[PDB]
DNA sequence: GGCTCCTCTAGACTCGACC
DNA sequence: GGTCGAGTCTAGAGGAGCT
């Protein structure tokens, strides 16, 4: 199974009881190993480039994991309590019954709480990032961060864009993001029909949409777009309205808030399921691009070639797996099966012939063909292949 | 306890027995200076079971030692002198050693040798030619023949000149030995290398001044170049080298295409070396008749330096520290240039006290709304292409601009020169050509000398403008206020800077010279005194320059040293079993390309190893000697001769005045705590100056015949220095004799001017220390005996100590901390502090014998 | 003008004037980085990642939660996670009492999870995980950039870039000195004044050797990175003494690797490089500056110029160069003001496209370092920008 | 009292580039 | 076939290194 397969190749992490459908979706454990982080690091970059770099009037936001906290009910965010203060009450003076009741109330009245979504992080930065565009609309605020949802406490890395758009054409902009997000998720997908959009409505009646992924157990909302309007923005900014109004083309209009929210921890599971003895991750998402090894002796001579070759690829931004450093040996086929399930794009072998004319063996993950290529032409081919796949 | 009439302590009875009216005059001179009386406490008596001295007296003993040590090699040299062989033979392009008749390795015991090396490969030998009786020999490297894509960048005995009681001769045999495969092994294969250059320097050596004039005595001497030596000793047709210089300036392909010519240009040199040696050998055996001289020279020709994997680490760390410390200095200068380009705007450069006199001219670049809503899906592709095509259309205007790209017209002229061209392969952003030595850097840094801005005159060098594009005299006055009335170096009014008096900066060599760069370390004391106060770094620039000055000059030598790493199979069993051994490391050696002679004083010279490059706390790469670390199982026993030349001069003075130790005031002060000059002048001004111990004659370039009362200083210096070289010869001969007779596993490591180091196993180390002490004692006894003195003082009988240390360093207690080695040798490498043992401790540990 | 005020105006900092104090910036109890400061840190975190995880061998990423399991140790001061519903359920659904409520408070300190204080304990939980990855081949390491919570009470958050190095005890004194040298070079690589980064040896409460990097902030030196020779006790604490799972291959034999912790402060790192780099210009390193190109338009025709700039914008963005689209600004800005605006924002180059560009294709190209305007053809603009940035690395 | 090597700078010749 | 603004090479001078 993929859950076990990603465990062997260090895409997954945790005990056998933690590699379960309910536990993986929970986020109560570190579900990614050394390789899974880098693949999830690629989704963070691909999301960032296509939603911030190439997009007009989108800016970066970083927000605290904790929130100020409130005494209102119906919220289940886990609070943060100082153990020293807890030990202070129990050990110092033996407070009365009334004090203990007050202490537990104080743990909800003033104690901070962990964040559940990144929307409130952007809203406190709306005023300062409004100044960034000289109060022009539309614009957005994007962020990737870990959010906590109760279950214990689960950790979910959400990629959220808060798009501020005028009240007019808010539905059109929501369809604009709905199409781009559906195209962005389907851009890397080997099965783009697994990503779906469905119309959904908020409890307050506000319009919205969801993006699912057809996991083998069912479709899970990897991404959800809500047309929040201005109620959420006015909640964080009550009273004066001048500081909230953006300068539209004809009048000052409070921008309706579009909440484009997506989960990269859950997204990475989608692209792990989508790729699956070879994980055919998209060339922009595979965490390991090049696998370098030494074919035979002389080990000292070949390892210098690989180390020189490795230093060239690393300086070019291409991630490499220095497999030549291992003292153990296995058959070439065992290396091929090992690398495929590791989603290694290309496997490079430095043999004696590399010392004679510079020709090396270049195996492609997608086609299983070995191409004989000169050492100097290796880096040119790798950059060309990655550049074409990005576009 | 034995005392001379002058109360000087001498050898004890036990040592004296085994080894071996003018008093009133001596006291009168002694009391006149004020050294009469004042006795000293007697040192503890030393007794040893010295081996029976051969031939009776010490002189005959050392003569017998030399005649038993160098006997086979004299015959080996004589074999060439009467050898017969066919003339210079076609060149062979094959691999390995080829025998040019009328074998895997040359078999004969005599070989005139020369090696040619392509500098493109750096250090690996390219080809070599060997002269041997009855057959020539030629060598071709496997890198020259096969032409593979890449080779091993680390050297080893595998890719070296192979071989296998034998004498090898050449013009710079060092080079020949440094490329021989078997000379890097810790096991000492019995081969000795004899140099024609060293024998030339011994016979007709030209001094430092004489070679300058040579490049009378001119007809009897010549320079060390092979052509000059061949013209001197043999003459005939002159030698010619190929003007192409393929080995030095040409690539490997050119050497491949001209192999049949390089194999002739090398064979010619080998034959010339043989012809020179034919006349050098009898002439040198005549000039220096004492066999100890030749034996000591052959022992100086086998210097061997072991290293380990730390050598590559040393090179990498030193180079990276040099770069980073240079990058910090370079990047600090570049920012000063960038911050000055802003003075162009508003014509403010004319008010800068330092950058007014620069090129600020500029060239010219001459040739030949409401929200629309979300863009629709079709607008996405439409907008993309129309913007993309609006650029690809402009790509056709490439031919509307000049072919040669005009270089930074916007940047001022002085900044353009500091910025490399865009097409330069070494182009770096900003003023990448800045350096402290440039004439703009003292102007960029806004340097001040005692409150005055600096300025450069094309004749007088760097100076400062004392107030009194037009120079901003107002700015000069303004700076002085912020910081006739000056009387430094003479004000040169020929410069004629308006409103200023140009006073030159002081120089170390006097006012007759000019200052070329105010960043010279000579001005470092002036920097701290507050006179030469820099502006926008500062002293840190001078500190960086001081720290990297050694490595800047010496990195192309140290990094280029030919290190051959021994494989595990070639290491001795001792190293493969010592607890300090590690399989993940590699161990090797450096063969110092030491010329046995090289001066008129017959001193051995080498730019890297035979220079006193002791570790410094403020120098990058100065731990060079500390990187000579014995492999596990071995140690470096050594000693420093206490006042070698000083005691030689004293004993020469003592042997002349009253014929006893301490009779001279100089000798009295030397032994404890102008007669020497008279004897030195008598020896130098004689018909043929000779060493007062081994009778080695002076070079034919300094005999009074050719030079009629000329170069007196060189001769008088030569007397003492050649006596020191004789002392070294005696020490090396006696050490080799004691090593071979008593079967001590060791070999000669290296001998700097005044040190003697030996690579010996820790097992037999105290035995080696006792051997060294005995050799010292015997050498001192012979030196006293040959001068007409029948006794030797106790105070100089034995060394102060004999060092036993894991690495090469001046003292065993030094950790060798440098900017590139801040943790020292104890922390970074685990080398413990060595042992220093006096004579008594060595006696106790060795029980008085071996 | 002060640096904090400058960075607040140019969106390197974010926060109220009360949150921009010296102590408040050190604590981390508030998101202190604006849209540009996040990009400066995102560059700094990428520079650390390339130097320590990409270029270095035997270094891997690690995923560690923000929550550590509850420890009953009284010396612990980490904040605990408490369910708000659990507090309400006990307190409101029944009558409380002095006897019964203490059972709930005692259970909090005993079982409830806690916010992590360092990335070390996350690496130790993944130590065994990497032993399979590297086939036990000592030495190796795990590196991570994440948020660590430390009490101030208030919960301060600072982004720590940790490297937990597992080496045998013989080379522990060597790798501790190796990383201390390797770290001090990386911090000094981007600094305008490398002398401000210093190292001083320190000893902890157990006498173990250590080394702490500093940056000479204007108020005083701050320990942005501390290195420790922790030893075996941290591994002996997390793992119940079963030596089989702790020993790795240190050559021929097997030895329990000595733990070395290098713990840089990324959030304090950007603060140093903002102080290090500071006419008013943030002379940030080209590999650290958030904005590198600043496009623009001329007098007119603006419609034709914007077609060129939009095509130019996609040319640079597809080539990995951050661009500031200054041609979309709705208020006309003079050159003198536009230049100082780009300088304070640490913009490397101020590209300007005018009507002349439509015929010959030459665009002006100003430099932050030199403030000198040089013209260049559009076709060669990308080549120079890539070359300048590649040579700055 | 001597050199020698590295680095920076000025001047004269060459070139090909444009016209 | 003409001027002329970059390459290029040689020559000169000064600092650091050894006696």
């Amino acid at each position: 199974a993929l859950v076990d397969l990603c465990r062997r190749r260090h895409f997954f992490s945790g005990t056998p009881q933690q590699l379960s459908t309910a536990a993986l979706l929970s986020g109560c454990h570190a579900r990614f190993g050394p390789l899974g982080v880098e693949l999830r690091k690629n989704l963070a970059s691909q999301w960032w480039s296509s939603m911030v770099v190439f997009r007009e009037q989108v800016f970066a936001v970083d927000s605290l994991h904790q929130e100020p906290g409130s005494s209102q009910p119906r919220d289940s965010a886990f609070r943060l309590v100082s153990p020293e203060s807890i030990r202070e009450i129990l050990q110092d003076r033996e407070p009365s019954k009334e004090q203990l009741v007050a202490f537990l109330e104080n743990l909800l009245k003033t104690s901070g709480k962990l964040r559940a979504t990144l929307l409130h992080g952007a809203l406190e930065h709306y005023v300062n990032c409004l100044d960034l565009v000289n109060r022009k609309l539309p614009f957005g605020l994007a962020q990737i961060g870990v959010c906590f949802h109760p279950v214990r406490v689960g950790e979910k890395t959400e990629a959220s864009l808060v798009w501020f758009t005028p009240t007019r054409t808010s539905s059109q902009w929501l369809d604009f993001w709905l199409r781009h997000r559906l195209l962005w998720w389907r851009k890397f997908a080997m099965s783009p029909s697994n990503f779906s959009s469905a119309d959904c409505q908020d409890e307050l009646g506000r319009k919205g949409s969801k993006l699912y992924y057809s996991f083998p157990w069912g479709k899970e909302p990897i991404e959800t777009l809500w047309n929040l309007g201005d109620q959420e923005l006015l909640h964080t900014y009550p009273g004066n309205v001048s500081t909230i109004q953006g300068r539209d083309g004809r009048k000052n209009v409070v921008p309706c808030v579009l909440s484009v929210s997506g989960d990269v921890d859950l997204g990475t599971l989608a692209y792990l399921y989508d790729s699956f003895k070879v994980l055919k991750l998209h060339p922009c998402l595979a965490p390991i691009k090049v696998a370098l090894d030494v074919g035979k002796g002389p080990t000292v001579e070949l390892r210098q070639v690989c180390q020189g070759l490795l230093n060239e690829l690393l300086e070019n931004g291409i991630s490499v797996w220095p497999g030549y450093s291992e003292t153990v040996h296995s058959s070439l086929e065992q290396l091929h099966s090992k690398y495929d399930e590791m989603s290694v794009l290309f496997s490079v072998l430095v043999t004696e012939t590399t010392l004679e004319n510079g020709l090396i063996q270049l195996r492609s993950r997608d086609t299983t063909m070995k191409e004989m290529m000169h050492i100097s032409k290796l880096r040119d081919f790798l950059v060309k292949y990655l550049a074409s796949a990005s576009n | 306890l034995r005392l001379n009439p002058l109360l000087i302590q001498m050898l004890s009875r036990g040592l004296h027995e085994q080894i071996f009216a003018a008093v009133q005059r001596s006291v009168e001179h002694l009391q006149k200076h004020g050294l009469w009386g004042q006795p000293a406490t007697p040192l503890p008596d030393v007794e040893l079971r010295l081996p029976r001295l051969f031939g009776g007296n010490l002189d005959q003993h050392f003569r017998l030692l030399a005649q038993k040590q160098s006997l086979p090699y004299l015959e080996a040299a004589a074999s060439l002198l009467e050898a017969q062989l066919p003339p210079e033979p076609s060149w062979a392009w094959a691999e390995g050693w080829t025998r040019y008749g009328p074998v895997a390795i040359p078999e004969e015991r005599a070989l005139v040798f020369d090696v040619e090396v392509c500098l493109a490969e750096g250090t690996c030998p390219t080809l070599a030619v060997a002269i041997s009786p009855s057959a020539w020999y030629s060598w071709c490297s496997r890198r020259l023949v096969e032409e593979r894509y890449s080779w091993t960048s680390q050297l080893s005995p595998a890719d070296l000149i192979p071989l296998g009681e034998q004498l090898v001769v050449g013009h710079n045999v060092s080079f020949d030995r440094a490329h021989i495969r078997e000379q890097y092994l810790i096991q000492d294969s019995r081969m000795r290398f004899l140099d024609t250059m060293s024998m030339h320097m011994a016979i007709s050596g030209l001094s430092s001044f004489q070679r300058s004039l040579w490049m009378d005595w001119m007809d009897i001497s010549s320079a060390n170049n092979l052509a000059d030596v061949h013209n001197l000793y043999v003459g005939g047709p002159p030698l010619e080298k190929e003007p192409r210089e393929l080995f030095v300036k040409g690539s490997m392909r050119d050497i491949r295409e001209n192999f049949q010519d390089l194999m002739q240009y090398c064979a010619r040199d080998v034959w010339a070396t043989f012809e020179v040696f034919q006349q050098q050998l009898p002439l040198f055996l005549e000039r220096c008749p004492h066999p100890v001289t030749l034996a000591g020279m052959l022992e100086m020709g086998v210097s061997y330096l072991p290293v380990n994997q730390n050598w590559e680490r040393y090179l990498t760390e030193a180079q990276n520290t040099y770069e980073e410390l240079q990058r910090e200095m370079k990047k600090s200068l570049m920012d000063l240039a960038n911050d000055a380009c802003q003075l162009l705007s508003g014509e403010r450069y004319k008010e800068d006290p330092w950058l007014w006199d620069l090129e600020w001219d500029l060239q010219e670049f001459k040739q030949k709304q409401e929200d629309p809503g979300p863009p629709s899906e079709e607008e996405e592709l439409q907008r993309s292409v129309t913007a993309h095509n609006r650029l690809q259309q402009l790509r056709s205007t490439t031919d509307l601009l000049p072919k040669r790209p005009q270089h930074l017209p916007g940047h001022p002229g002085w900044y353009r020169k500091l910025c490399p061209r865009l097409d330069d392969p070494a182009w770096a952003p900003g003023p990448s050509l800045l350096s402290l030595q440039m004439r703009v850097t003292p102007k960029l840094m806004a340097l001040t000398w005692d409150g005055f801005p600096l300025h450069y005159s094309d004749s007088h060098g760097w100076g400062y403008l004392v107030p009194g594009v037009t120079c901003p005299y107002r700015a000069i006055e303004s700076l002085y206020r912020k910081h006739t009335y000056h009387h430094g170096n003479g004000p040169y009014n020929d410069v004629n800077i308006p409103g200023c008096w140009f006073f030159k900066l002081p120089h170390k060599d006097g006012n007759n010279y000019n200052v070329g760069s105010p960043f010279a370390k000579d001005f470092l004391p002036k920097m701290e005194d507050g006179t030469l106060q820099a502006g926008p770094s500062g002293p840190r620039a001078l500190e960086i320059n001081k720290m990297i000055s050694f490595w800047r000059n010496a990195h192309k030598r140290i990094s280029s040293q030919m290190v051959v790493w021994l494989p595990r199979s070639a290491l001795p069993r001792v190293v493969t079993r010592h607890p300090s051994f590690d399989e993940e490391g590699h161990y090797g050696a450096i063969l110092p390309q030491v010329v046995t002679a090289g001066t008129i004083t017959r001193r051995a010279v080498e730019p890297t190893w035979l220079t006193a490059s002791n570790a410094r706390p403020d120098r990058v790469g100065s731990e060079l000697k500390a990187m000579v670390q014995a492999p596990p199982g071995y140690v470096l026993v050594g000693a420093d001769v206490d006042s070698q030349e000083l005691w030689i001069a004293a004993v020469l003075g003592d042997a002349h005045f009253a014929g006893m130790h301490g009779c001279t005031a100089f000798g009295w002060m030397t032994l404890q705590g102008s007669e020497m000059f008279n004897k030195l002048e008598s020896i130098a001004m004689s018909d043929t100056p000779r060493t007062p111990v081994l009778g080695c004659c002076i070079s034919r370039a300094l005999e009074p015949s050719v030079v009629q009362g000329e170069f007196i200083t060189s001769r008088v210096n030569w007397v003492v220095q050649s006596s020191a070289v004789d002392y070294l010869h005696l020490m090396l001969v006696a050490m080799k004799w004691l090593f071979e007779e008593f079967a001590i596993d060791g070999r000669f490591c290296i001998s700097i001017h005044d040190e003697v180091r030996y690579l010996v196993r820790e097992e037999d180390r105290y035995r080696a220390a006792l051997a060294l002490q005995i050799t010292n004692l015997l050498t001192r006894c012979m030196f006293a005996y040959k001068l007409g003195l029948n006794d030797l003082p106790q105070s100089v009988a034995f060394f102060s100590a004999v060092d036993i240390d894991q690495c090469l360093r001046k003292e065993v207690t030094m950790d060798c901390k440098t900017p590139s080695n801040p943790t020292g040798m104890e922390r970074r490498y685990g080398i413990p502090q060595g042992e220093a043992l006096d004579i008594y401790q060595i006696i106790e540990l060795t029980k008085g014998s071996l």
